[PDB]
RNA sequence: UGACGGAGCCAGCGAGUCUAACCUUGGCCGAGAGGUCUUGGUAAUCUUGUGAAACUCCGUCGUGCUGGGGAUAUUCAACGAGGAAUUCCUAGUAAGCGCAAGUCAUCAGCUUGCGUUGAUUACGUCCCUGCCCUUUGUACACAC
RNA sequence: CAUUGGUGAGCAGCGAAGGAUUUGGUGGAUUACUAGCUAAUAGCAAUCUAUUUCAAAGAAUUCAAACUUGGGGGAAUGCCUUGUUGA
RNA sequence: GUCGACGUACUUCAUAGGAUCAUUUCUAUAGGAAUCGUCACUCUUUGACUCUUCAAAAGAGCCACUGAAUCCAACUUGGUUGAU
């Protein structure tokens, strides 16, 4: 009877699945907060998506993203596509489709590997 | 591509079990056409039956390159990457060049962070055919193993007596013409298998004139790969010893890419049977 | 194959060695190369069209590639296949480079802007993506699938709010001046968005026809019987005659050949879309047939930045009292055309190219697309003809420089002058030889 | 052989390349009665484009195209029996 | 086992995995009481077997 | 780009009732075979699953290397990033870092996988060194 | 310590002489609005009948007609075509 | 290294006796068994129909008028001298 939505991220090998379900505003990563995200120098790659459209998005919702696997920086790469792309998807359906492509315009613009992973690599040159 | 080429291989096993299972047919059918070639009694289990004769009616009409290769054996061209094992030293990077210089459309790819699963996706999804990996013992290189890649076979083989064209000395550069090739004494059908495998990936069709020439010459199941050049001379041939020169013993050949390692294997080497040393190409 | 549209011939046929039915093409600018990409072999022929062999094959795709261009401008190539994949291959000149661009969903109907710098693709989501090409970066995507109008077919038994069957565009189609998209897919609408503020412009009902199949969202329920509806009983054995009393359907046919042989109602489809090189016209390849949609400016006020003064009696005051110039610019400003057509036949020969130096920078692309959809069928020729040379004389640099604002305008321009000015030149020059040696020469017996 | 021209042309062959009775051999139902049922709710497409009609006939290369379409509540519950259902792709 | 996980075939459907489902790390959930009983026992049962 | 001393935190491969030391000092039982117990020394990439290392954070110190026989309770070897030359290399690439396996050939003076961190510079040109191809357009328009 | 698992017990908040969920029937729409019937240039609609009968017009050597068959092999007795014998 | 001839060694090939069924009576045999206008009861097999489980999936869609059912709230009645 309430309303989630569940995402992935992925880099090297991490994977980061996040649930985004109306709430009260807290955003927790393996069960501690967002902004105990380890090694620190890239907190804000983890910040990014909160930042880039505001903390008012954020207001409603409550995430939380449970990752594994791969290392330091493949973890926050994790963490911060599960985040934009689970936000946009609680946009697309439980909130309105305005906002929601306002938010893919956002993210897009910023990187859209916020959105989508570089997924098959490499080159037979 | 995913789905097409696992359901792709799966069909052809299934002709390929078929075939081997309903090869009786062939035979019995070739019976009847030679007795009716010379009109003699056909014998009691192909006399009784009036299936195989109305049939043999519609089948009289029926009626050399392997079937992994026999789509496109002259017609297209190999591509060919030769690659090193892992962390690879620095003889083996020279060898490796080497065996890319040996082979015409083949170029050399940079092994490290290359799991072997997304390489051979990689691989045949751009298209190439052959793949040939290099395995070192502190600069020594040990095994080299051929895969043909649109589900084809894998031979392992090892390398055993190694002189490379840098290790000789400061001897020029190579031909890199289409060359001839020399296979001597495979004469079982396991020698006519591996001839198969080890000259499609040549470009085809070299020229009269080519002056490069490439021998695997078997002797006692160690396959002796020589390289050389010639002028043919107003007496004789006058042959010159470029390129890497050894010896190759083939230990497995197996019928898939080299990715899974559950491939039904085709031959490989029974090292511990009892007559171990008494046969060749055992 | 290619046909040469002047000796109506078949000059050329490139095959695949593998016997594969193709699905989409795309020819190079200056037609060396044509390639072409199936939809059962995921590679891409590339043939060459003097000599007639196969170049190469590109592979690297591994989904059936759905649609092909070549950019007009810099020669690159862009495929887009099923495997969610868009890909830009640089072929010529010793590079041989292929970057691959994710998408979101499997890609139908790429097209490429008009100088080559983007190139916008449709998904199986119903939206647009338009991508930047030597950044391969998204610049911007347009959301499609709620502006589309899926009809409920007679057979099916879901609803058109949630049959998935044509809620995408499988056809697009930049403008000439690179700043609109125009649509169609397996639905009955036609979609044209402008690509800057990526909003929808307008959307066109390609049919109301009931014989049809996917137009009515909404069935009438009277046809619902207790044993299925009433348009799926075949009333084909009350015919007068056999011809059409017989069934000759065999089954499970979609897309075949001859619509007897398919038992069901056809349905409304738009297959291909086009914007027209000369005038404001999309044409779109509806089961109807090629639909065609173009604006008039006979009707529609449009005026352009338009003042208290600014009047028709006012231009007409200018003109009496002959500043040609303000009448002309007059006459732009409130875009009516009649006025346009009046001012502009009223300005005599002497001051053609005072006016035409004179005109000012923004109603330059307004009296050149004028004077060529005036002088098609008009029969002033040499007044037409004055007017481009003092125009292309006077401000032919900014034209030259402004390519893009000018190419749907200048190239009306040169379909006026190669096709009834240079064909009356080819009649005239036709008597003047024949005159020549019908009086220079001898004939004596 | 040729005389599978005769003897293994069948009726029965022609039926068992239809499109639920290949989606029943893809294991995309239980049955060839709820692949007609599948496919009259309208939930299979091949390629691109929804097939609505138990009649189709699916080659050999057309059945690598055989898959449902996005948004079906079947494609949901199969993800989300595997607890792979990324709500970002609408499914 | 190795051949079959290899050929799979995602777009699998059987009705089944409407009660059957998977945790976390991807295995099976088997319900180790039954599957004819249900596990938790509603507040009229309680009251009554307390 | 150190040296100590804590803290934090991240993988992916790998599951055959199978996986694994040696040399001693002694007590007792036993006919012997041997058993048990006790003891010291040498070797060690631990033993099957939990986990890594680099990394991040925090306190302290503070930057001219090394020897045996002689003297009291200093002086007689190698080396402080490696010459001429030569080789290899274009993106999850070079290089760093550990962790497992040990697959009928090869390998343990090691070999092969597996992840983790992940760039500089070319991505043009035939000028050099080479190698190869063509020198009737043929193949059907148009153009050259 | 999580449950983004069941079942209950209650608050805050919402809150006009009540609220929630399910279901049977009928009506209007679901295409663009010129009235009913018949023997119809008019009758009727309370009725067509005790004028509803006559006349006239009207009959292709087309005195041809399965465009309608699952495949291979046959067809005694049929059936079709052609010939023929006796009337 | 290739085929003949001999020698050797091996594989395959038997169908009788009898009965029954097969001709919209009669399978050729007299050694064999069956010709009837239906009244009811019980038992058994099968199929519909209505609902339904494994186990879902799709709703010829909207608006109105009316009727019914269930769960709360409320009121009334019975209830610690004992409701469930």
């Amino acid at each position: 009877a309430v309303p989630s939505v569940q995402t992935f991220g992925k880099k090297k090998s991490a994977t980061a699945v996040a649930h985004v379900k109306a709430g009260k505003g807290l955003i927790k990563v393996n069960g501690s907060p967002i902004t105990l995200v380890e090694p620190e120098i890239l907190r804000f790659k983890v910040y990014e998506p909160l930042l880039l459209v505001g903390l008012d998005k954020f207001s409603n919702i409550d995430i939380r993203v449970r990752v594994t696997g791969g290392g330091h920086v493949s973890q926050v790469y994790a963490i911060r596509q599960a985040i934009a792309k689970g936000l946009v998807a609680y946009h697309q359906k439980y909130v309105d489709e305005q906002s929601k492509n306002e938010l893919k315009k956002a993210f897009t613009s910023y990187d859209r590997t916020l959105l989508i992973a570089d997924s098959r690599r490499p080159e037979p040159k | 591509m995913l789905r097409r080429q696992a359901r792709e291989r799966r069909e052809y096993l299934y002709r390929k079990a078929q075939e081997l299972q309903d090869s009786q047919l062939q035979q019995k059918r070739q019976i009847i056409k030679q007795a009716l070639a010379q009109g003699k009694p056909l014998p009691k289990e192909l006399a009784e039956d009036e299936s195989l004769q109305k049939d043999f009616r519609y089948d009289q009409s029926l009626k050399q390159v392997d079937d992994e290769y026999a789509a496109t054996s002259g017609i297209m061209d190999p591509r060919i990457i030769v690659t090193t094992s892992r962390d690879p030293s620095t003889r083996l990077s020279q060898f490796a060049k080497e065996i890319k210089l040996l082979f015409p459309n083949a170029v050399r790819l940079n092994r490290g962070n290359y799991v072997m699963p997304n390489l051979v996706d990689a691989c045949k999804k751009s298209g190439t055919t052959d793949l040939v990996v290099l395995h070192e013992h502190r600069g020594v290189p040990t095994s080299l193993t051929i895969s043909h890649f649109p589900h084809g076979p894998t031979a392992q083989f090892s390398l055993h007596n190694v002189v490379m064209r840098h290790d000789i000395i400061n001897a020029g550069n190579q031909s890199e013409v289409n060359p001839h090739l020399i296979f001597d004494n495979f004469t079982t059908a396991l020698g006519k298998r591996v001839v198969c495998i080890l000259k499609h990936l040549f470009n085809a069709g070299p020229k009269k004139d080519s002056e490069r020439v490439i021998t695997f010459a078997n002797r006692g199941d160690f396959i002796s790969v020589r390289q050389h050049v010639y002028v043919r001379t107003r007496e004789g041939v006058e042959i010159a010893e470029v390129g890497p020169r050894f010896e190759m013993r083939l230990f497995e050949l197996r019928l898939g890419t080299l990715e899974n390692k559950d491939a039904d294997v085709e031959w490989q080497l029974r090292r511990f049977i009892r007559t171990a040393n008494k046969k060749d190409y055992l | 194959r290619a046909w040469d549209l002047i000796r109506y011939r078949n000059f050329r046929t490139f095959t695949g060695t593998e016997r594969i039915q193709f699905n989409c093409l795309a020819v190079d600018p200056s037609g060396e190369v044509v390639c072409a990409g199936s939809l059962d072999n995921f590679d891409i022929h590339v043939w060459s069209v003097q000599t007639g062999q196969l170049l190469d094959a590109l592979s690297g795709h591994e989904g059936p590639v759905s649609c092909l261009s070549f950019s007009q401008e810099n020669s690159v190539l862009a495929s887009a296949s099923w495997d969610k994949t868009i890909r830009i291959w640089s072929i010529f000149g010793r590079s041989q480079q292929v970057e691959p661009i994710e998408v979101y969903s499997d890609v139908l109907a790429l097209s490429m802007r008009p100088d080559g710098k983007e190139v916008a693709v449709s998904t199986l989501k119903g939206q647009i993506s338009i991508f930047n090409i030597e950044d391969a970066k998204q610049v911007g995507n347009i959301d499609c699938r709620k502006d589309i109008i899926s009809g409920r077919f007679n057979q099916d038994r879901f609803t058109a709010k949630n049959s998935e069957r044509s809620k995408f565009f499988t056809t697009i189609h930049y403008s000439f001046d690179g700043m609109a998209i125009v649509a169609g897919g397996n639905n009955n609408s036609i979609c044209l968005y402008d690509v800057p503020n990526e909003v929808l412009l307008k959307r066109f009902i390609v049919s109301r026809n009931m014989a049809l199949n996917g137009t009515l969202e909404f069935l009438n329920s009277k046809k619902m019987t207790e044993a299925g509806s009433l348009d799926l009983i075949d009333d084909a054995g009350e015919n007068s005659d056999l011809e059409d009393r017989i069934d000759n359907s065999l089954p499970g046919s979609q897309r075949g050949g001859d619509l007897s042989t398919r038992k069901m109602r056809p349905e409304v489809r738009v297959t291909s879309v086009q914007f027209s090189p000369t005038a404001n016209a999309f044409a779109a390849a509806s089961t109807e047939g090629l639909l065609i949609y173009s604006t008039n400016d006979t009707i529609l006020f449009d005026p352009f930045d338009l003042d208290v003064d600014v009047t028709p009696h006012s231009t007409v005051e200018a003109l009496r009292e002959k500043q040609f110039l303000n009448a002309l610019v007059m006459a732009f400003r409130l875009n009516e055309e009649y006025l346009i057509n009046k001012v502009y036949e009223a300005i005599p020969i002497k001051e053609i190219p005072l006016v035409a130096s004179n005109i000012p920078a923004i109603y330059l692309p307004r009296i050149l697309k004028f004077i060529g959809d005036f002088a098609i069928e008009s029969q002033h020729i040499e007044f037409n003809l004055i007017w481009i040379k003092a125009l292309l004389s006077a401000s032919g640099g900014y034209i030259n420089e402004h390519k893009y604002l000018f190419s749907t305008a200048m190239r009306s321009i040169q379909r006026f002058i190669v096709r009834v000015a240079k064909e009356v030149v080819n009649t005239t020059t036709d008597n003047k030889y024949t005159y020549r040696f019908l009086v220079s020469t001898d004939g004596s017996m | 052989k040729i005389s599978d021209l005769e003897n293994k042309v069948t009726v029965s062959a022609i039926c068992r390349r239809r499109l639920p009775v290949i989606m029943h051999r893809l294991k995309m139902a239980e049955t060839i009665q709820d692949a007609v049922k599948f496919i009259e709710q309208g939930h299979v497409r091949v390629g691109p484009n929804l097939i609505n009609d138990p009649a189709y006939l699916v080659t050999r290369n057309m059945e690598d195209y055989v898959t449902w379409v996005d948004n079906s509540k079947i494609k949901k519950t199969l993800l989300r029996y595997r607890n792979q259902i990324d709500d970002f792709d609408f499914s | 086992l190795r051949e079959k996980a290899k050929e799979r075939n995602p777009d699998e459907y059987y009705h089944a995995m409407h009660s059957r489902k998977t945790d976390a790390k991807g295995l099976l959930i088997s319900s180790r009481h039954g599957d004819e009983e249900d596990e938790s026992l509603s507040m009229d049962q309680v009251k009554l077997l307390k």
